[PDB]
């Protein structure tokens, strides 16, 4: 479908652009797992940034 | 002589966006 | 460029992950001022997490 779904395991609060802002527990669809530590997420109808780090595929 | 740390959110810290 | 420097207060001793160790007159860098008193610093190649309140601005 449109990527795998993942969930947040941290809040995360966005710091620069395009980067989203989520919560623990939110539920982001994961478009693209990009080289570099940041993925191409979506969440509450916004695209950006996720730190790959701060989600657990579910 | 220090004051404490703030409270924890208990994460990692996010990779380079550099 | 990279961030500002910051000059530690106090020495401080990692605690939780990901946290920065340094002494009291180590430059930080900080990446970015997050919310929640912890701010994404680095040191003497580690990148972490350090309180915002062990730093002055310098």
């Amino acid at each position: 479908g449109p990527g795998i779904q993942v969930k947040a395991l941290y809040d995360y609060d966005a710091q620069t652009g395009d980067e989203l802002t989520f919560k623990e527990g939110d539920t982001i669809i994961v478009h693209q797992k990009d080289p570099a530590g940041w993925w191409e997420g979506e969440l509450n109808g916004k695209r950006g940034w996720v730190p790959a780090n701060y989600v657990q595929d579910i | 002589a220090k004051p404490v740390p703030p409270p924890r959110g208990a994460k990692p810290a996010p990779p380079p966006r550099t």
